[PDB]
């Protein structure tokens, strides 16, 4: 327990209802390496979610890009659940279309 | 200078505790403990990186080591059984000069664990005088020394001329010969020869003595036998220069 | 084992050369060492060479290394009796105290006296005033003779032993035979041994 | 030219007998190599990952790593025994160099224990960092005996590294100069106050990372611009967000301006309202 992850969710392209897109969840200044990251669709995790190889910033903290393929709809909300030895309960950050 | 061990030989009764002492002045940090059965290779049992560090080796033995002072690396054996009868070798690595950490070994401790102590016997010692025949043939004379009936094979024979230890003209058997070979706990025999000039044997001033340093029991061990407690001791026999 | 030595044991005459072999499979290899273990004593280190270096000269002993073929030879020049010893070959998988040492099971070398002027004989040694054990001394034979043990619980015979009179420059083998039984004399004490046809027996 | 090589390593050790040491390599901002603890080899992630280096030069290196990994993992395990370190462990290494114009370069090899610096390789030896605990001096002793490892490292930093980057630079030429044009839009996040508004400018899809986004009034700069982090896209591009806390009645006229290398003279200009 030293540096705690956080945790930014964003899109590759503009949000278009019923049009293919990518969802990026970036994490993000943590330590140690043992992170465990899930992407939620209405509260339920996605099977096909590829990432980049885990790497560390100059300050020795780690970071990961978690990306998926998805078609945004206004009836559906996507989220990113991150769990790590630092924070007690698994932290969730919603994807905000507006911000 | 150097690394040290105590004692050279140790015989203990199956059940008592065992301390094997190892000293090292060199200031070396890394230190080893090795075991060696007559003939077989060396097996590493314990090793210390120095300081306060003690680790097991590639052999899973019963002994424990401790390292509370750089200079000291005592091996302690709690149970003591026949299976522990070996030679035990202390060592240390540490820079001497150029770069690569040489390894320096102790003189070692030969342990022997017996089922009962009344197996232990000291050595009886005789000296045998050169023959008239040899003297007039080779112009030389050869004293022979017999150490007989000692168990265990825990002995250091030495030759003494005029009260000083001598080495030139001496032979002592590498292998102590077994008295009763077919038996499992036989006592031992050991022969040595000091050879000197015919003239030197003929001077009555010249005094020859053969002495055997037997490693036996501590004056702390249990003893209920009728005979004399076979303790650590020197046994001697001598001879005066015969006028021929 | 990962460190193999050849030969197992060899016998050479004093003042002659000889070469001992060592092959390893230790990976990663860093350094090879030669240890001389005189009987009933601790090993003494002689040479340490690295992947880098190919020959280390320690007085009369000289080591060779070929990290290419994972092979190291040791070479003794003008050998003497004090050479007779087990020679251990050790390999380290690190260039610091942080590595392990893999030991060979050793080559057993024996050096035997070159006796140019031999004179075998068996002498009856004057009995001690205590021990009524009659002691026979086979002596002054060259090294091409072996003394066989005969131990019928009543007769004792010790292996041959090389004695060095440095100040006269004389070296002599010897075997000692004794028995506490009356049916024992030196005229036939040895007999199990193949002793020289021209051995001297006095009366 | 800001194109340094960063050879990076993450070693784990959860307890006495579980370990993964995965690594990677960066040339500036791009990932060139990927070294998973499953693989015997370092995987090459680009058509130009081998510089001018021959297959046999690359084999020489491939071997040095394969040995380094395995040797490392046992050595760390022994240091734990030697230095009395409790076993949730985390080791990292950052090694490489950059090539300046003219003659030479500067190199580096830093290792870190539980995210704090412990030692670097300086010149010909290992050196402990200022803040480092005392048991480091003991490890550093044990390391500086190993002349072969020390000289190998020295050769890897002074010699191999800058020969490799020089190759990587010219055999990656066409991809390092490469340009990808950014796209930008406008949105409206939660209003920071009562009568106010939060203007939000998104920008994503640009490969030369060094970018410039600022909200502007009358074509000339304005101060309340609050830029975000420059976050990574899936397809090795970048995304920047920029927000302005303005009063509603003067959102009219405001403008998001984007200066990136892919755009020549012309810049990307977006006006409000056009959300
Ligand atoms: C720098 C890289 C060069 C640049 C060009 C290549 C780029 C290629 C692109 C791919 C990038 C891949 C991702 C990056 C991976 C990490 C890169 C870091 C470079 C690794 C340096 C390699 C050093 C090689 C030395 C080595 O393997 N030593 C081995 C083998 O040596 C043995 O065997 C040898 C024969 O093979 C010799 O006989 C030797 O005497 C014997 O001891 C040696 O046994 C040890 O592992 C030495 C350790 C080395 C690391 C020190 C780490 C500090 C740890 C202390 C921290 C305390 C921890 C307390 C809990
Ligand atoms: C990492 O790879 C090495 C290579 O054999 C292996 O020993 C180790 O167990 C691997 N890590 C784990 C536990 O997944
Ligand atoms: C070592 O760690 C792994 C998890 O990383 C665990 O599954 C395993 O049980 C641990 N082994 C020991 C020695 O407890």
């Amino acid at each position: 327990i030293q540096r705690t992850p956080k945790i930014q969710v964003y899109s590759r392209h503009p949000a278009e209802n019923g049009k293919s897109n990518f969802l990026n969840c970036y994490v993000s200044g943590f330590h140690p390496s043992d992170i465990e990251v899930d992407l939620l669709k209405n509260g339920e995790r996605i099977e096909k979610v590829e990432h980049s190889d885990l790497s560390f910033s100059k300050d020795w903290s780690f970071y990961l890009l978690y990306y998926t393929e998805f078609t945004p709809t206004e009836k559906d909300e996507y989220a990113c659940r991150v769990n790590h030895v630092t924070l007690s309960q698994p932290k969730i950050v919603k994807w905000d279309r507006d911000m | 200078a150097d690394i040290y061990q105590t004692p050279r030989y140790l015989v203990i009764g199956t059940g008592k505790k065992i301390t094997l002492e190892c000293s090292q002045t060199m200031g070396h940090d890394k230190m080893y403990w090795y075991q060696q059965d007559p003939g077989m290779e060396l097996h590493l049992i314990h090793y210390s990186y120095g300081v306060n560090s003690t680790e097991k080796g590639d052999l899973s033995s019963e002994s424990t080591v401790s390292r509370i002072r750089t200079e000291h690396f005592p091996l302690t054996l709690e149970s003591a059984r026949p299976s522990h009868t070996s030679q035990y070798l202390c060592a240390s690595s540490g820079l001497r000069d150029r770069g690569l950490y040489e390894q320096y070994f102790g003189p070692g401790t030969r342990l022997t664990v017996t089922e009962d102590l009344k197996n232990v016997f000291p050595p009886e010692v005789a000296v045998f005088e050169p023959s008239e025949a040899e003297i007039s043939h080779t112009q030389k004379a050869t004293l022979v020394c017999l150490a007989t009936g000692f168990y265990p094979d825990h002995v250091e024979l030495s030759w003494w001329v005029n009260g000083k230890e001598v080495h030139s003209g001496v032979c002592t058997d590498p292998q102590p010969l077994k008295e009763q070979p077919a038996l499992n706990d036989s006592r031992y025999a050991l022969s040595s020869r000091l050879r000197v000039s015919a003239t030197f044997w003929q001077n009555p001033r010249n005094h020859f003595r053969c002495q055997v340093q037997f490693y036996g029991l501590s004056e702390n061990d249990e003893w209920t036998q009728d005979r004399a407690k076979p303790v650590t001791q020197i046994v001697s026999a001598e001879a005066w220069g015969r006028a021929d | 084992n990962q460190v193999e030595q050849s030969p197992q044991s060899l016998i050479i005459l004093e003042g002659k050369n000889c070469t001992l072999q060592c092959n390893y499979t230790v990976s990663p290899f860093s350094n090879l060492r030669w240890y001389k273990q005189d009987t009933g004593r601790g090993p003494v280190s002689l040479t340490i060479m690295t992947f880098s270096e190919n020959t280390k000269s320690n007085g009369r002993y000289t080591a060779t290394l070929d990290a290419d073929t994972k092979q190291s030879s040791l070479h003794i020049t003008a050998s003497q009796l004090s050479d007779s010893a087990s020679y251990i070959c050790v390999v380290s998988d690190r260039g610091s105290t942080l590595g392990r040492l893999y030991f060979g099971r050793g080559t057993q070398l024996t050096v035997w006296p070159d006796i140019q002027n031999p004179d075998p004989a068996v002498y009856q040694l004057r009995d001690s005033k205590s021990s009524d054990k009659s002691v026979c001394l086979f002596t002054d034979f060259d090294s091409q003779t072996n003394v066989s043990q005969s131990k019928d619980s009543d007769v004792y015979i010790t292996d041959k032993c090389v004695l060095d009179m440095r100040s006269m420059d004389f070296k002599s083998n010897s075997a000692v035979a004794w028995s506490n039984k009356s049916d024992f004399a030196c005229a036939n004490a040895f007999n199990n041994s193949i002793i020289p046809e021209d051995t001297f027996f006095p009366s | 030219r800001l194109f340094p090589l960063r050879c990076l390593q993450i070693s784990s050790f959860a307890n006495s007998s579980w370990t993964r040491t995965d690594g990677l390599a960066w040339l500036g901002e791009l990932q060139t190599h990927s070294w998973s603890n499953d693989s015997d080899t370092v995987r090459s992630l680009k058509p130009w990952s081998q510089g001018t280096f021959s297959d046999q030069q690359w084999e020489t290196l491939q071997h040095i790593f394969r040995v380094y990994r395995s040797s490392f993992t046992r050595d760390v395990k022994e240091f734990a025994k030697m230095l009395r370190l409790s076993y949730p462990l985390e080791l990292q290494v950052s090694a490489g160099c950059e090539v300046h114009p003219g003659n030479a370069s500067n190199n580096f090899f830093h290792v870190a224990f539980q995210g704090k610096d412990i030692l670097s390789f300086q010149g010909t030896s290992w050196e402990p960092t200022q803040e480092a605990p005392l048991w480091v001096n003991l490890a550093i002793q044990v390391l500086n005996q190993d002349k072969w490892t020390r000289e190998t490292v020295q050769w890897l930093l002074n010699g191999t590294c800058p020969q490799f980057v020089s190759g990587l630079l010219e055999s990656g030429k066409s991809e390092l100069k490469k340009q990808v044009k950014p796209k930008a839009w406008l949105s409206r996040g939660p209003s920071p106050g009562p009568g106010r508004l939060l203007l939000v400018c998104h920008v994503s899809g640009f490969y030369p990372k060094p970018v410039w986004v600022k909200w502007m009034r009358g074509e000339q700069e304005q101060q309340g611009t609050q830029p975000g982090d420059i976050l990574p896209n899936a397809d090795e591009t970048w995304y920047l967000r920029a927000t302005l806390d303005v009063v509603a009645g003067e959102a009219a006229g405001l403008s998001c301006r984007v200066k990136h290398s892919s755009l020549e003279g012309q810049d990307i200009v977006l006006y409000w309202h056009h959300h």
